């Protein structure tokens, strides 16, 4: 179809000025003008706990799109799996694991 | 935190949208200076002049 | 070379520059209606002598920002710490990039969508990390350690209040979700999803009151990049905001352009008074509402919404 | 079409090169994110946009952005890293090198070795991915969160401060 | 119009460059980085064998792959994290206690 | 007349680079962001300068950057202890060229009425001074006259326009002083209101 190409040109001439637009303006701002603590793991945990609950947002993604085709069957699977996210989640509040101040 | 206490909140943030809002619907309070001149009271305390008598010469 | 395809390829190019050009121009002046907005909110004017109005007062700024001496620290990262701006400015506006703002007017009609503004979203935490490691400081590192956690605990559930939009819609595609909007907008159903993704939107975009410095170290043009990719990815905030919960580009009366601009601007206006109300909370309080509130808060939303989709399909 | 599989792989092929022979952790992650970004246009390519989006949204988005946050976390200034040089070495890297080349001709001499009618490029939708997944299934994705908690509980268990 | 061997070959390509930094690397991070490079190797060559027979049964896999690969880095980098808070080194040649 | 900075010149200014100075000058003067330094109560009047009774956000003066590598002017108000001295010397060298500075109140142009064992007298003996604001504290407008002070004096001045092609030293402009432009019109003064009313 020409509507498809012409829309595959239009977005990679979108990413390639907006690519090249942010690359000339670092250039003009290069070329113009003259011259003259130890962290806690506590950032590890919340990162991890986003690693986690993303893949079990992604198994939720993947749901969210077919909802109606999955049927009653599929709205039971997702419910014992937003239950057992929701038990891993109140598993990790109620042992201090998401609190920062101890 | 309590349930209440978050209701309790909620409010509060929307009274104090409410509020900076109707601030936003209120009158400007800004001497446009230098468009606007300042008023000085007659007893103001900046330049330092030397005066005359009323006879025209200097009164220093 | 006079063909109908060609003039038609010339014509949807012309489009996404267009539609590119405006966004910038947009972002840019929303920085300066930023702060005149800031001056209305506080009884005062703010800029409003550099050209009619201080319509001339972003030119001014960005012909300082270019013509200030460009620096990079001596003991740092060069490539890191020029990459940490293009990443910013560049991946909100990809996301943007899949926003229809009228019929027949679109850049990318991608099956994905939303799935691609996520994946934008997840490659723009990578500006903030990359400009607290190139810094070389650790007080700029320690900012975007914080930084770059409120943005994962709220990405964290950034998608999933995207989702009951989702499934309303039943596709990825933002041309299907403004379509689906026909007779009643997703604000009405999907309120819990509307205002998680509010929050979710702006604490991804490192603004009130979910912010902090890692900003100290870039000066010139590198910290007026983070600036206009800031406000840029206020806009496509906005935008998306719009197409995905106020139904887009439809309207009774007015033409749908007109109607999506207004809603967008509104939008707008309305992170401007969220910057000049709400004072700052703590970060205990602010990453536990992110976690413990606002995720099983989309996870009983988006079960809620699949029962109701399932209960009126007879 | 091809040629963009033909070029991201390239780039990705290049990009993990310079990871694996690499001192600085950073540029290392770094390049590792621009080989996620080119598999996940390989993906694009390929017709499987699902694998694409959730090779950008969560491996090039999530556990690359846990890489980089450990990286950060500890200082990395390469002690007794970056002064070593020990891999660049050939009497280091000049076995496992021809080792693995090998293992790759024996791959690659198996893999010419199969029917090919060549892959059509049709677009295989997130939809049909997630009807799969919730119907023929089902006890993949229930148990997939259950491995999800496990290692969420382990890692919890060993990264602890105290 | 994509061959199913080229794709195959690039997944074996990139399966045998994260074995080597695997191997080569002394650093515990650069180990687990050549394990994430492996895993997205198998990752992609499921998902080129998938769209080569037209199913979601590739792309399924993937998902399952993604997923181990997540758990795995998360577990790897919280071992890595008490390596470093207890010995203050990522030397893996160093961690060395037990043998034959 | 003009002053170097690499010695007393003139003037050096085709047409098209002298419009590119014209504009380069005005987006300089136009788009002044100070430097938040706090040094004693002639910031507070700064601060009120800053607040909606007198709007410097209409000069577009009112970003008020944390960081010194984000601002082109340093306005230096309040007392230049001995202690403080070294601070307000390495956040001037901070700073990124283009830089200016403004004194404001009677102790930052010359110690004022502390000139005590701990008051360095002026900071113009260690860090080069643009504008000068006289008052102990100078009132928030004229703060914002001094800025446009130092509008004017920017708006003629000459730089540099890239790093690479050029005369790489700085103009500046040896402008006619603000004591003879007004005396013309501050003699011809005869008679004010009596300090017996409001
Ligand atoms: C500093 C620069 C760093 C590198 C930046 C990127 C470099 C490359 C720039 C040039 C790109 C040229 C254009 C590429 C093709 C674009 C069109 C496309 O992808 O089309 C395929 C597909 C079409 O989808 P659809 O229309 O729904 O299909 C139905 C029938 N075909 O649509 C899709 O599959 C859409 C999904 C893929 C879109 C990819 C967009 C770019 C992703 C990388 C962003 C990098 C951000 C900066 C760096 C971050 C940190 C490393
Ligand atoms: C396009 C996208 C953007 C769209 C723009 C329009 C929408 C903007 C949405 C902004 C959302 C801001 C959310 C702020 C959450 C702050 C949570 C927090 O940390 O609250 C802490 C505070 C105290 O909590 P506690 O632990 O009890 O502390 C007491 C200890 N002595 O807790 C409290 O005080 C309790 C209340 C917490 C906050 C509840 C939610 C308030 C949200 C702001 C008001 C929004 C009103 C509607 C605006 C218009 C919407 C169309
Ligand atoms: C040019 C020389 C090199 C210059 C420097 C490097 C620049 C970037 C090069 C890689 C990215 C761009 C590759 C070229 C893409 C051009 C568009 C294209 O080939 O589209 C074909 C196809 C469109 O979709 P389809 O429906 O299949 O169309 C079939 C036609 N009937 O497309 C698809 O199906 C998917 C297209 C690919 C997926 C989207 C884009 C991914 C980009 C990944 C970038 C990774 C980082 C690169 C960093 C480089 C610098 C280090
Ligand atoms: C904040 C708004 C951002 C908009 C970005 C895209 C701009 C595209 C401009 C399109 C102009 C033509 C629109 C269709 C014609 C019908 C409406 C005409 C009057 C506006
Ligand atoms: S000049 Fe006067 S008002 Fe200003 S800092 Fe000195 S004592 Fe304070």
């Amino acid at each position: 179809s020409t509507e498809v190409i012409a829309h595959h040109w239009a977005f990679a001439i979108f990413l390639i000025v907006a690519i090249g637009l942010c690359c000339l303006m670092l250039v003009g701002g290069w070329f113009l003008g003259g011259r003259a603590l130890r962290l806690s793991a506590k950032f590890y945990l919340v990162a991890m706990f986003f690693v986690i609950f993303d893949v079990e947002a992604l198994y939720l993604f993947a749901w969210s799109t077919s909802i109606r085709e999955s049927g009653w069957v599929g709205f039971v699977e997702a419910a014992i799996f937003i239950f057992v996210l929701l038990a891993g989640l109140v598993y990790l509040v109620r042992i201090g694991a998401l609190d920062w101040t101890p | 935190m309590t349930l209440k206490e978050l209701l309790v909140g909620f409010g509060t943030q929307v009274r104090s949208i409410w509020m900076i809002g109707l601030h936003a619907f209120a009158k400007r309070e800004t001497r446009m200076y230098p468009e606007e001149p300042v008023y000085l009271p007659p007893r103001y305390r900046g330049r330092i002049v030397l005066t005359r008598d009323p006879d025209g010469e200097e009164r220093c | 070379w006079i063909s109908p395809e060609l003039i038609e390829i010339l014509l949807t190019i012309l489009k996404a520059v267009v539609i590119l050009l405006v966004v910038v121009t947009c972002g840019a002046f929303m920085s300066f209606g930023e702060r005149r907005l800031l001056g209305l909110f506080q009884n005062r004017y703010g800029p409003n002598r550099v050209g009619w109005g201080g319509s001339l007062q972003l030119v001014a700024d960005m012909i300082k920002m270019f013509f200030k001496e460009d620096w990079i620290p001596k003991f740092s990262d060069r490539v890191i710490f020029t990459l940490a701006p293009m990443i910013a400015f560049t991946s909100l506006l990809l996301a943007f990039a899949i926003v229809p703002v009228s019929p027949g007017w679109v850049v990318a009609d991608l099956n994905i969508g939303i799935l691609f503004f996520l994946m934008m979203a997840g490659l723009a935490v990578y500006a903030v990390l990359f400009a607290g490691w190139s810094s070389n400081n650790k007080y700029s590192l320690l900012g975007a350690m914080r930084a770059s956690a409120q943005t994962l605990s709220y990405e964290v559930f950034l998608g999933l209040s995207l989702m009951g939009v989702v499934a309303q819609a039943g596709s990825f595609n933002m041309t299907d979700i403004v379509n689906s909007q026909a007779h009643v907008w997703n604000v009405i159903p999907q309120f819990f999803g509307f205002i998680t993704f509010a929050i979710a939107g702006v604490a991804v975009c490192h603004r009130h009151p979910f912010d902090q410095g890692y900003h100290i170290e870039y000066s010139g043009m590198k910290f007026g990049l983070f600036f206009v990719g800031e406000y840029i990815g206020i806009v496509t905030i906005s935008a998306l905001m719009v197409t995905l919960f106020f139904g887009g580009w439809q309207g009774p009366l007015l033409p749908p352009f007109i109607w999506f601009a207004l809603k967008t601007a509104f939008f707008m206006m309305m992170f401007i008074l969220i910057r000049a109300s709400l004072p700052r909370p703590r970060y205990d309080q602010v990453m536990s509402f992110g976690w413990k509130i606002c995720l099983p808060l989309t996870l009983i939303n988006l079960l809620v919404t699949a029962a109701v989709i399932l209960w009126q399909a007879q | 079409m091809e040629f963009a599989f033909y070029i991201c792989g390239l780039i990705a092929i290049l990009a993990t090169l310079r990871v694996i022979t690499h001192t600085n952790p950073v540029h290392a992650l770094l390049y590792l994110i621009i080989s996620l970004l080119a598999i996940s246009g390989v993906f694009f390519s390929l017709g499987a946009y699902f694998a694409g989006a959730l090779e950008i949204i969560v491996y090039a988005g999530a556990i690359m952005v846990l890489f980089v946050f450990v990286v950060m976390m500890l200082n990395l200034g390469g002690s007794e890293i970056e002064q070593e040089r020990q891999w660049l070495k050939p009497q280091v890297w000049i076995g496992p090198a021809i080792l693995s080349a090998i293992m790759l001709v024996v791959i690659v001499y198996a893999i010419l070795g199969v029917n090919d009618q060549g892959i059509d490029g049709t677009p295989i939708s997130a939809k049909a991915v997630g009807i799969t997944l919730f119907g023929p299934y089902v006890l993949a994705v229930e148990l997939a969160s259950m491995l999800l908690l496990a290692g969420l509980v382990v890692a919890f268990h060993v990264g602890r401060e105290e | 119009m994509i061959p199913l061997q080229h794709g195959l070959i690039l997944a074996a390509i990139l399966f045998v460059l994260g074995l080597t930094g695997l191997v080569i690397r002394r650093n515990l991070l650069f180990m687990l980085i050549g394990l994430e490079i492996m895993i997205n190797a198998s990752a992609l060559a499921f998902v080129v064998a998938g769209s080569y027979w037209g199913q979601t049964d590739g792309q399924v896999m993937y998902i399952l792959a993604i997923s181990l690969a997540a758990a795995e880095a998360s577990i790897g980098l919280a071992l890595l994290l008490q390596l470093h808070r207890r010995r203050q080194n990522l030397n893996i040649d160093s961690v060395s206690e037990m043998r034959g | 007349d003009y002053t170097l900075t690499r010695e007393i010149v003139t003037d050096p200014l085709n047409v098209f680079m002298g419009k590119l100075n014209d504009m380069v000058n005005w987006g300089r003067k136009n788009s002044i962001w100070p430097y938040n330094f706090g040094l004693s109560c002639c910031y507070v009047e700064m601060v009120t300068s800053f607040t909606a009774v007198h709007d410097v956000a209409r000069f577009g003066a009112e970003v008020l950057r944390a960081s010194p590598r984000q601002a082109d002017l340093m306005v230096v108000a309040g007392t230049c202890f001995t202690k403080m001295a070294p601070v307000i010397q390495r956040l001037y060298d901070q700073m990124l060229e283009p830089k200016w500075v403004i004194s404001m109140g009677a102790c930052a142009n010359s110690g004022g009425m502390y000139d005590i064992y701990s008051v360095v007298q002026g900071v113009d003996k260690f860090i080069p001074v643009d504008v000068y604001i006289p008052g102990c504290p100078p009132r928030p407008e004229a703060y914002m006259q001094a800025l446009m002070l130092l509008q004017e004096s920017i708006g003629k001045e000459r730089r540099p326009l890239s790093w690479v092609v050029g005369d790489q030293g700085v103009y500046r402009a040896n402008m006619q002083s603000e004591r003879e432009r007004k005396r013309g019109e501050r003699i011809a003064v005869t008679n004010l209101r009596t300090p017996d009313e409001i």
